[PDB]
RNA sequence: ACAGGCGAGAGACCGAUAGCGAACAAGUACCGCGAGGGAAAGAUGAAAAGGACUUUGAAAAGAGAGUCAAAAGUGCUUGAAAUUGCCGGGAGGGAAGCGGAUGGGGGCCGGCGAUGCGCCCCGGCCGUAUGCGGAACGGCUGGUCCGCCGCUCGG
RNA sequence: UUGAAACACGGACCAAGGAGUCUGACAUGCGUGCGAGUCGACGGGUUCUGAAACCUGGGAUGCGCAAGGAAGCUGACGAGC
RNA sequence: AGGAGGGCGCGGCGGCCGCUGCAAAACCCGGGGCGCGAGCCCGGGCGGAGCGGCCGUCGGUGCAGAUCUUGGUGGUAGUAG
């Protein structure tokens, strides 16, 4: 429907913590690793080095886990489960499963239709 | 649910047992249904295949094909039934193999242990 | 090569509870099937039970 | 059960919580009761005084069913009268033997209640307060 | 920068919440949470505390101890205690008596019953008495336990009768050498 | 049993609770059952822990009320309306048997909202979404 | 009592670098004078239907073609990374990569962004009261619904 | 390591595998049941899904309910501030 | 150094709720997002038969190092020769 949520959003950081030296290495992934050698640079928060997470960058709670649509995404599976975001409409919107096939999309996207809930991802597959 | 104890239940034994099966054993396990003719003809559900039954096929694209069985390969579960074959890429002719568990019996080939099978069978199946 | 710490047959795999706490668990779990709202509750179809 | 164990909590962490400096190493100290006179002396002497040394006589053969001498108290003697005999009650007379005990000691008030005790054995206090309660005290074997 | 010790923070703990799982003592916990907020009460505020406390901070009380501390005070007065009431085989008065607890033995029920008390729970104990007015809050022995026994002064140390932890009892545990003075000394 | 009881029993773990995203601050949680009005994981409008419940579903829509002396008998649980009037008309009875019978009157504005929610439903099942609401 | 032998049953066990060393012609191939040491190695397809024939080439092979649902094309289910070739794009004065911040270029996206809502001429339904049928709430009064009537008029 | 970018060691790269576990004895804490008791653990009975489960054996099996003493042996007569 | 709490992820077992030949798992992608983060969700492709989420409980449960194990692959190098 018509979003209720009127805050805006604010992002405290749209970057990600790519894990310390995995530009260097092929085999270190970018998932954040908190450094713990002695000597290390970056969990010594020397300036120019990566970044830290901590609790500081945390969003407000208002406005988090809300989409970009400033709608906030519930994921069904069936048209039973879509059936429970007919009262939420305009807060919450459904995304369907993955591996949901493209016979049971169809259903769900009539089904959304009807009750006004918005699906993100309908026109997929 | 199985009570015997001794039977067993285990996948990797009831699989090992069917596919180390002796000759004499493959004959009971590749039976065939009879035809609703047969069976009500004779009082019995299914026989073990045999060589010149007259068979028709019921299951894959050959369903509805009839003809006589030419072989028993019990080594590779499968039956060949007469002119049902297939052209290789040289254009020769090769019988296609079909488990008997997919054809259904419209006339049997009787000598004498056959009749004496199906009157041990009828008894069970008509009390 | 060989684990770590190889599992052996002595792991204590039964567990002794007190016969009176099991009779306690058994009469808890006895009433809990009379009221409707907790079978419901484990997904039993009762809608039309008398 | 693994799922709760801390060293799962310590995943990541290099030295798994033992340090970096002082190590986790095989034995250092020795092996179980080692240097119990030498460099563990202050924990024996401080948790453990007696540990060390001989005192007493040895007793070849000690049979412990010969010094089974299971004992009651006065305060409890009454609860082993039943309801219905204490309204009869004249005295009830109890058998503590027949309780499994063979000497009957003193401890606790006694009801103002006359009772005969039936013992092999009693002390000098619980005669006293038996006396005192108007009762009796029977030797048995 | 503040001069402050942990940046000011409490760095004592304390329980806010009953450790357990029972859902009957969450519906009393949630009952008296709403009785010290709305009506101000010293005794609901410590009933609410003990609420929350663990099995070794909520001794067993006896009988012998129950009716001594309501001696004359009987009538016009429920005795309270969060914890269980246990029976006691060396008395044999028991008076009427209005006893409250959380948890009553088989036999410290009969006990009060035949002599005319009533056993009551904390939620019969809310409508007869809100505000917690004529009761006797009562607490068990908390250092009534082997375990304190150890606890204090170690064993090997003057002027201590801490219990030792030793295996067993007898003339060869631990009686030489430090335990008298034909053996060394005695501490 | 009471509804407080029952609602210990079943918050934690239910067969119509669905909880998405674990346990962090990502949690989102709904109910699968009838007579939830807002399909949300709360005592107020739980369907299982409560012993008065009001029901909104469509068929015509009818509206179902439990009844509190047949808590025992399932069959005769429910009692249970079908209305087939105008808006209006289905929402005055949905006042009377909620609001003014003091039956659960903190329920009749989730009541008379999905009311709304599921004539509006039907509305475009008999003749298709000829407009999109995002203004 | 029973880590052997013969014969059975089961499992919150392992799943081909795991589980016995050995899932396979495994105590094998192979090594040591010898006592001894000791591997690697599972999976086309439902069915070989395992690729006829033309053409190039000394051949191996290629290019067409044929079989198959599929080339899945005999170490053939799927087929990651390191590393390599080609095509296209970008940068570069004795490293490059990295953090922050913009810009230039690219690649994406349309829940990426609206077109409805209140007032008026056309299409189309009924109060009030009734008979009747079921089933409610409170603790004997009052309540809703549906189908049918017979007055009624606002939606 | 007091001190590492070090002219201090390990590391060419990638994939898979790779290290506080199981058992016994204590201990504190916490949770559950019962409570001057508690434990049914070895056995027996039974068990038609069962190496589950269920019942049963303790008037003395183990820990508790009583110390002190090398031992012989004695063994808590009931508090105030 | 160290302790603790709350969470994320892997594999089973008991339950509950589902998905999938109208295409599951795995894998790939200058695709789009959510979360401080561990991670998660969706899209496109490949692939062709199985898989997931929630509650409880259990464990051979998380790698960058160990001149770590096994396998594969670089530069050196079309070089020494
Ligand atoms: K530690
Ligand atoms: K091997
Ligand atoms: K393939
Ligand atoms: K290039
Ligand atoms: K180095
Ligand atoms: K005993
Ligand atoms: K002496
Ligand atoms: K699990
Ligand atoms: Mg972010
Ligand atoms: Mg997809
Ligand atoms: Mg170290
Ligand atoms: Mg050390
Ligand atoms: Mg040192
Ligand atoms: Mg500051
Ligand atoms: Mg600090
Ligand atoms: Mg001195
Ligand atoms: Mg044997
Ligand atoms: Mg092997
Ligand atoms: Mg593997
Ligand atoms: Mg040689
Ligand atoms: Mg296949
Ligand atoms: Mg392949
Ligand atoms: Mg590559
Ligand atoms: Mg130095
Ligand atoms: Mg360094
Ligand atoms: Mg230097
Ligand atoms: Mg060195
Ligand atoms: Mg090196
Ligand atoms: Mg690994
Ligand atoms: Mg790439
Ligand atoms: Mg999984
Ligand atoms: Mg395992
Ligand atoms: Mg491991
Ligand atoms: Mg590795
Ligand atoms: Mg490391
Ligand atoms: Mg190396
Ligand atoms: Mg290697
Ligand atoms: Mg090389
Ligand atoms: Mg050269």
């Amino acid at each position: 429907a018509v979003p209720l949520l009127t805050r805006k959003i604010v992002k405290k950081r749209v970057k990600h913590f790519k894990r310390a030296h995995s530009d260097r290495y092929i085999g270190l992934k970018q998932s954040w690793r908190r450094p713990k050698g002695i000597d290390s640079r970056v969990r010594r928060k020397f300036k120019g080095c990566t970044l830290m997470p901590n609790i500081g960058y945390g969003s407000d709670k208002k406005t988090r886990h809300y989409l970009p649509n400033k709608f906030k995404k519930f994921v069904v599976h069936n048209v039973s489960e879509l059936e429970l975001l007919m009262m939420h409409n305009r807060t919450y919107c459904a995304e369907i499963a993955h591996n949901v096939s493209t016979k049971k999309r169809k259903d769900i996207v009539e089904r959304a239709a009807q009750l006004d809930i918005v699906v993100t991802n309908k026109l997929a597959r | 649910m199985k009570r015997n104890p001794r039977v067993t239940s285990s996948r990797r034994k009831c699989r090992k047992a069917h596919f180390t099966a002796p000759s004499s054993v493959r004959r009971v396990l590749m039976s065939a249904a009879l035809s609703s003719e047969l069976r009500h003809k004779y009082n019995v559900r299914s026989i073990p295949i045999r060589k010149d039954d007259e068979v028709q096929v019921v299951r894959g694209t050959y369903k509805g094909r009839e003809g006589k069985v030419v072989q028993v390969y019990r080594r590779r579960w499968v039956i060949h039934v007469e002119r049902i074959t297939r052209e290789k890429v040289n254009g020769s002719t090769v019988n296609v193999g079909i488990h008997p568990s997919k054809v259904i019996v419209t006339k049997l080939k009787l000598d004498k242990d056959r009749k004496a099978l199906l009157d041990r069978k009828a008894r069970g199946r008509a009390a | 090569g060989r684990m770590f710490a190889p599992t052996k047959t002595w792991r204590k795999w039964h567990r002794r509870v007190n016969v009176h706490l099991r009779r306690v668990a058994v009469a808890s779990a006895l009433a809990a099937t009379s009221v409707p709202s907790l079978v419901l509750a484990r997904g039993h179809r009762i809608e039309t039970v008398p | 059960t693994t799922r709760f164990k801390k060293n799962r909590k310590k995943r990541g962490h290099v030295s798994a919580g033992h340090g970096r400096v002082g190590k986790h190493r095989k034995h250092p100290g020795g092996r179980g009761n080692a240097g119990g006179m030498h460099h563990h002396r202050i924990l024996f002497d401080k948790y453990h005084p007696g540990y060390f040394g001989k005192v007493g006589m040895r007793y070849f053969h000690k049979l412990s069913n010969r010094f089974y001498t299971p004992t009651v108290n006065v305060e409890r003697l009454w609860s082993m009268v039943p309801s219905e005999k204490a309204a009869e009650a004249k005295a009830p007379v109890v058998d503590v033997s027949q309780f499994g005990y063979f000497k009957v000691l003193g401890k606790g008030m006694l009801p103002e209640k006359p009772i005969v005790v039936k013992a092999k054995l009693i002390s000098k206090i619980a005669e006293k307060k038996i006396k005192a309660a108007g009762g009796a005290v029977v030797l048995v074997a | 920068g503040i001069d402050l010790v942990a940046g000011g923070r409490n760095k004592r703990t304390k329980r806010v919440a009953p450790k357990s799982d029972d859902v009957y003592l969450k519906l009393l916990v949630k009952l008296y949470r709403f009785l010290v907020r709305r009506t101000k009460s010293k005794f609901n505020a410590v009933i609410l505390k003990r609420l929350f406390m663990s099995k070794t901070n909520r001794p067993p009380l006896s009988m012998r101890r129950l009716s001594n501390f309501m001696k004359g005070k009987e009538e016009k007065n429920i005795a309270v205690v969060v914890g269980t009431i246990t029976d006691d085989m060396r008395i044999q008065e028991v008076p009427a008596m209005k006893v409250t607890a959380l948890r009553f033995t088989e036999t410290a029920r009969a006990r009060i019953i035949n002599a005319g008390g009533e056993c009551l729970t904390f939620d019969q104990l809310a409508l007869r008495a809100p505000t917690g007015e004529n009761t006797i809050l009562l607490r068990g022995p908390k250092n009534a336990r082997e375990a304190v026994r150890h606890f204090g002064k170690a064993p090997g140390v003057p002027h201590s009768h801490t219990k030792p932890y030793v295996r067993s009892k007898g003339r060869k545990f631990e009686k030489a050498r430090g335990r008298r003075n034909s053996r060394g000394f005695k501490v | 049993v009471p509804g407080s009881l029952v609602w210990e029993l079943v918050k934690k773990n239910n067969c119509f609770l669905i909880k998405q995203f674990g346990n962090s601050n990502a949690k989102v949680q709904f109910s699968k059952e009838p007579n939830n009005l807002y399909n949300v994981h709360s005592y107020k409008f739980s369907g299982l822990a409560n012993s008065k419940t009001v029901a909104v579903q469509p068929s015509a829509v009818v509206l179902s009320t439990t009844k509190t002396k047949k808590q025992n008998t399932p069959a005769k649980l429910q009692h249970k309306t079908l209305m087939r009037k105008e808006f209006r008309k289905m929402a005055k009875s949905v006042k009377n048997q909620v609001c003014d019978n003091y039956y659960r009157p903190d329920l009749t504005k989730p009541a008379l909202a999905r009311l709304s929610a599921v004539y509006r439903s039907l509305q475009v099942s008999k003749s298709g979404i000829k407009k999109k609401n995002r203004q």
